[PDB]
């Protein structure tokens, strides 16, 4: 457009083009401007200057952006270097923000004219304050507490100071701030506090002022989070919030979310306060709310301003509820708003919004809870504190099966081969969600399964002729029914099932269709998955579900077969014992016929389905547990793929041109994923059919890495994101897959050391070496981790082997960046995480040559920013330490050789503001390191004591890098890395404290560290090594 | 058509660029290369009633690279926030990145992100996520590699600027 590279910002000034930038950052720019006009300003900030913002609102232009910008400059100044401008400078800053303040937020006119900014200068007022508020300038406050008494326009603006300099003191302290700091500010504050709530109270009981009230009220809601309780409690506080707010539309929101906190503390001294609260704010709100209006209207269509309140109500009451529960049952003139309030919770327990009806299923969860830990029986005697709830349990019972969430959370994902399959998310928050109806509702069966069965069969009678009937309603209530399983006894659950699963067949008669017909089926198959108990005392009809999933495994209507095959190893799993002993009134166990004809059951499904039914079968032969009838069963089991598997063996022997078709390599693919899953299953007993292909399994796999490497070089890297290099791709990776996960599931070291290892050492690695880059399986590295976290001592031998031909030359791939091979990135430190921690005497039967290299690569891991490899690296670097510390021989060589240098990078990492991270293990490892100093080392690192020498060599380092310390700060926190050096708890925040004092130049004198503080705070921890 | 300036902020290798991406060019970027001050792509989805251009201002996490931190959040309509499940750290600091926002924009739709569901090991557990309550905020349990609610951190924020809570999107020409 305009503005081009040369642009002039130093030794002159071009303020009317400045404007050009922001409005050219914040504007016009498409890309190529503001990807420059933000670093040009990016560089001016650090570019040392205060002064320099003077002309930027002093010749104002209009631009909120600039004056903003110029604004984070001054913010800028005062939060790093405020220390070391002379008395004449600060004053010179101080009256004139204050003065810039006043002289625009009096302005009566200055209502749109930026919030933003107004509240910027508010920020860096309130950091002014935070740099020096106690020393100097202790006026302050009185100066408010007599300035703010004049006109509104200034006390409404005095307000959302106090409001932020209590969220930087109290609320974001912690890391932001120094620690001994954060003390002395605080209770600074909370020094002189009554002074303040003196004109709180003021403007509260009389102003007639909007927006000043609303501040005043809303900027109050932050001290509640620290001031003393009298404050609150010992005055007309709770009240005055109630009668004159609470009711007012605008101050509707700002009153309740006060109570709320309020609410949220322990009842046992005010008693009486927490029940007037109650009681007169329950009043308050039927004022506000009829008790019969439907809440999921008022939400369906109502304002931003009105949906928020719902949400906060919910809030409020699950507190207050679940917070006074005792001071609610108990006195016996409050049952009276119990009941109101209860029902309340109950209204609102019904609106669309997930995130408020997850605060009402909070509550509920409790309720279901306490009067289930009084007595978990079902009505036969009465309860004692049921009874008030009793009438509310049945509506509750209610509103879980009215609204069940679906249970199997699953996906459909398309992976790096571009193959799409199907995935069922673990802990999400939907799949979460389930479980706490279930369990709401499981405690609501438990206390009574009568009115619960009620509501089942009442919502199922009307789920046919009651034409209630709609696809979701069938599914939902389905979910509930369930959900329960074995809430009853085993007698009870027997009637309602077949009661169940009887008008679902005859509801499966009256809708025609395949359509129907489906859904319908679907919902039955689901049903019984969740009830196992059932099934394996009633054999004939277990043998018949079982049966009719053979069946519709035939249907081609979509979402039949994903169905058949997923409730299919439902079962499989649950009721793996009765497929495989034989059954009373039968010739031969069922597992039996079922192989016979395998054939037939899979004749027409996806392969996707064809994997996920071996799977289930796989747990079938799993449950046999003798072994040579579990042998034959697998002999069989692996039967098909064999026959395919030999064909292109076979196929292929002759002229190797064979793994070079599409269709060929996509089937080996396909058979692997499947051994894979059978393995997955199986487990030990499945070696016998590893064992039969693995020559051949791995003689393939390396015939397909060389035709991928050779269409790399050829062809490009871009082969590898074509069809046949995707297949290829897939048949190299499982083959990973199906080896690496025998091995975590095998029981029997030496035998796999002896057989299976061998093979790899030349099929897998070598090749994953003769490899270019880019096409060196990763996987080939994790595959590698698992088998030696696996073996350990076995393979220990062999690890000079494994290095020798899959460590200079990985490393010679991710040591140019921090970027390039992610997953061979976490792969390789996964792989050095197993052999140092199982294998660590191979590291001594290496020369201190190829050690060196690999101490190294360590120190390379913890210096990424990928957070987990990161991780990796110091979990090593600890364990490393650890290991080392047993052989004094090899032991105190080490600590020589390296101990100051790792010293000096873990220090490197930690005062970088992006390892903060992992900072945990950085305190763990300088504690022990420190630790070790106190007794460990023996001998001499250089001249000197020994520690002595340490605890300088530190310092100097530090000093040196951050030459802006003065040498009290630098030998107190020293000295600190002892005392605490075996409380890791405070050593890590020692470390922060630290962190925090680097990152302003704090003068060469001051004595603001408050040296007398956390120095009989270092002695109050060095005493209490005992 | 109507374009929104969003406001995408974070902790660092939270995800926040590789989700822009995937829904960018539906590319999957497996490493990590921390954005530097601030990159702005435009993301458009159309819905129900019209196609909408969300002008996603992808800021820098990391401290170091952060540049004009809070003068990104200037003019905007929305903003989200971003954290990591598989790190309590990435959560921690939510708080943070809220403030500074709303101190800016102290009355805009929010929504609250936690990336890598996907992950096995979930280390920040789901029954724990409870800052967005008192707060009046939306959230989601995102997947950049799996698409899980993919476009709901979208889709809702299409609802709350419009003002149609029966927006949809649907893969229109
Ligand atoms: N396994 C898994 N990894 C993910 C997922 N989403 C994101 N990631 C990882 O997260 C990283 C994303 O990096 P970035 O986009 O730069 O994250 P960022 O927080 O925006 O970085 P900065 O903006 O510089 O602070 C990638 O390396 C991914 O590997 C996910 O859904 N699953
Ligand atoms: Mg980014």
């Amino acid at each position: 457009d305009h503005a081009a590279r040369q642009l002039l910002d130093f030794s002159q000034k071009l303020d009317i083009n400045l404007l050009d930038n922001v409005v050219n950052c914040l504007y016009h720019g498409e890309g190529a401007q503001q990807r420059m006009a933000q670093e040009v300003l990016t560089h001016l900030k650090e570019h040392p200057d205060a002064w320099t913002r003077v002309d930027t609102i002093l010749e104002f232009s209009q631009n909120m952006n600039t004056k903003y910008y110029g604004l984070q400059i001054l913010e800028n100044v005062i939060k790093t270097r405020w220390k070391i401008l002379p008395r004449n400078q600060c004053e010179g800053i101080k009256k004139y923000v204050v003065g810039l303040i006043i002289k625009t937020s009096s302005d009566p006119t200055c209502v749109e004219k930026e919030k933003v900014y107004i509240g910027k200068l508010n920020m860096i007022l309130v950091q002014i304050l935070k740099q020096e508020w106690p020393k100097h300038w202790p006026t302050f406050i009185s100066d408010i507490v007599g300035a703010s008494r004049t006109s509104e326009s200034l006390c409404q603006n005095n307000m959302v100071i106090l409001k932020l300099l209590s969220e930087e003191v109290f609320d974001f302290s912690s890391g932001q701030i120094t620690q001994v700091k954060a003390k002395h500010l605080k209770d600074s504050m909370c020094n002189e506090f009554s002074q303040i709530f003196q004109l709180c109270q003021f403007v509260m009981e009389n102003s007639q002022n909007a927006p000043l009230v609303h501040a005043t009220l809303e900027t109050l809601l932050r001290f509640l989070n620290w001031i003393p309780l009298g404050y609150i409690f010992e005055t007309k506080l709770i009240s005055t919030l109630i009668y004159k707010f609470l009711n007012v539309p605008m101050f509707r929101n700002v009153s309740l979310k006060c109570l709320t906190e309020i609410a949220g503390v322990s009842v046992s001294q005010y008693e009486e306060q927490f029940e007037t609260l109650f009681t007169l704010t329950m009043m308050q709100l039927k004022q506000m709310l009829p008790l019969n209006t439907n809440i999921r209207l008022a939400y369906s269509n109502g304002k931003d301003d009105e949906q928020n309140f719902i949400q906060n109500l919910s809030l409020f009451l699950c507190t207050f509820l679940k917070e006074h529960g005792q001071l609610l049952e108990k006195r016996l003139n409050l049952r009276e708003a119990l009941m109101e309030a209860l029902h309340y919770m109950l209204l609102v327990s019904e609106v669309e919004e997930t995130e408020i009806f997850k605060i009402c299923l909070e509550y509920w969860n409790h309720l279901a809870a306490e009067l289930y830990r009084e007595s978990p029986f079902s009505t036969s005697d009465i309860p004692p504190r049921r009874q008030l709830y009793l009438t509310v349990l049945s509506k509750v019972r209610l509103l879980m099966v009215s609204r069940m969430a679906k249970p199997e959370e699953v996906l459909v994902v398309e992976n790096d081969q571009g193959e799409v399959v199907r995935e069922f998310m673990k802990d999400t928050d939907s799949i979460n969600l389930y479980k706490n109806m279930r369990e709401t509702l499981v405690y609501l069966t438990h206390l009574d399964y009568v009115d619960t069965e009620i509501i089942m069969t009442k919502k199922l009678q009307n789920q046919v002729n009651g034409t209630e009937w709609s696809w979701k309603n069938l599914n939902t209530l389905c979910w509930a029914i369930g959900s329960i399983s074995g809430a009853m006894h085993e007698e009870d659950e027997k009637r309602f099932l077949v009661t169940v699963i009887k008008d679902l067949l005859g509801l499966c008669e009256q809708k025609r269709g395949k359509d129907n017909k489906a859904i319908i089926a679907s919902n039955i198959m689901y049903i019984v998955g969740q009830y196992p108990r059932f099934l394996r005392a009633h054999w004939k009809f277990l043998k018949t579900v079982v049966n009719k999933l053979f069946e519709f495994m035939h249907e081609t209507h979509d979402g039949v077969q994903d169905m058949a095959c997923d409730t299919f190893i439902k079962i499989a799993q649950k009721c793996r014992r009765h497929f495989v002993q034989v059954q009373v009134g039968e010739v031969m166990p069922f597992i039996d016929e079922i192989l016979n004809n395998i054939n037939t059951i899979i004749c027409d499904l996806q392969p996707q389905q064809v994997h996920t039914f071996y799977e289930a079968v796989g747990y079938m032969i799993g449950a046999q547990t003798d072994q040579t009838v579990q042998e034959h069963l697998i002999e069989k089991y692996m039967l098909l793929p064999n026959q395919v598997w030999d064909s292109i063996i076979q196929q292929a022997t002759k002229n190797v041109d064979i793994l070079k078709d599409p269709e060929t390599v996509k089937q080996l693919g396909s058979i692997l994923k499947t051994n894979v899953r059978a393995c997955k299953a199986v487990g030990h007993p499945f070696v016998i059919q590893l064992g039969r292909i693995y020559l051949d399994m791995l003689n393939v796999y390396k015939c397909l890495s060389e035709n991928i490497s050779a269409a790399i070089q050829a062809n490009g890297e871009m082969v590898t994101k074509q069809p046949l290099i995707r297949s290829m791709r897939t048949v190299k990776r499982e083959t990973l897959k199906l080896i690496s996960g025998w091995v975590s599931r095998s029981n029997d070291p030496q035998m796999v050391a002896e057989n299976f290892v061998p093979p790899l050492l030349d099929a897998v690695l070598i090749d994953y070496q003769r490899n270019v880059p880019a096409a060196r399986e990763p996987e080939v590295l994790s595959t590698m981790a698992i088998i030696v976290n696996k073996l350990g001592g076995h393979i220990t031998a062999e690890i000079p082997q494994i290095f020798d031909a899959v460590f200079e030359c990985t490393l010679n791939m991710i040591n140019k960046d921090f970027e390039e091979y992610p997953e061979h990135r976490t792969n390789f430190f996964l792989l050095l995480q197993a052999v140092n921690s199982h294998c660590f005497p191979a590291f001594l039967a290496i020369p201190p040559a190829q050690f060196k290299l690999v101490l190294d690569s360590i120190i390379w891991a913890f210096k990424h920013t990928m957070r987990n490899v990161a991780d990796t690296g110091l979990q090593i670097l600890f364990t490393l330490l650890q290991n080392v510390a047993q052989e004094e021989a090899a032991a105190q060589s080490f600590y020589q050789t390296y101990f100051c240098d790792i010293l000096q990078h873990i220090f490197s990492v930690v005062t970088d503001t992006s390892h903060t991270a992992g900072l945990t293990m950085h305190a763990s490892i300088l504690a022990y390191m420190f630790n070790l100093v106190e007794e460990g080392k023996i001998s001499t690192p250089l001249n000197p004591n020994n520690q002595m020498f340490i605890q300088d060599y530190v310092a100097n380092l530090l000093k040196s890098a951050f030459p802006h310390l003065q040498d009290a700060q630098v030998k107190l926190f020293v000295t600190g890395l002892f005392s605490l050096n075996q409380d890791i708890p405070a050593f890590k925040e020692h470390l922060r404290d630290f962190l925090v004092q680097i990152k302003e130049f704090a003068g060469e004198d001051t004595s603001d560290l408050f040296l007398e503080e956390r120095e009989t705070a270092l002695r109050q921890a060095q005493e209490e090594k005992h | 058509q109507v374009q929104f300036k969003l406001v995408l902020v974070g902790d660092g290798g939270t995800g926040k660029t590789t989700f822009v991406k995937r829904h960018l060019t539906g590319e999957f970027e497996k490493k990590y290369v921390a954005t530097l001050g601030v990159e702005v792509h435009p993301l458009v989805f159309h819905t129900n009633r019209g196609p909408i251009k969300f002008n996603v201002w992808d800021t820098a996490g990391l401290e170091k690279f952060g540049g004009l931190r809070d003068g990104y959040y200037i003019q905007a309509q929305c903003a989200i926030i971003m954290f990591d499940v598989t790190s309590r750290v990435t959560y921690k600091n939510v708080p943070n990145w809220h403030r500074d926002l709303v101190r800016v924009c102290e009355n805009i739709p929010i929504v609250l992100c936690g990336n890598k569901v996907d992950i096995k090991d979930r280390k920040v557990k789901a029954k724990s996520i409870v800052f967005h309550r008192k707060k009046n905020l939306q959230y989601y349990d995102i997947s950049a590699k799996s698409n899980y609610n993919f476009e709901k951190p979208f889709l809702w924020l299409a609802r709350k600027l419009i003002g149609d809570p029966n927006l949809e999107f649907v893969a229109m020409p």
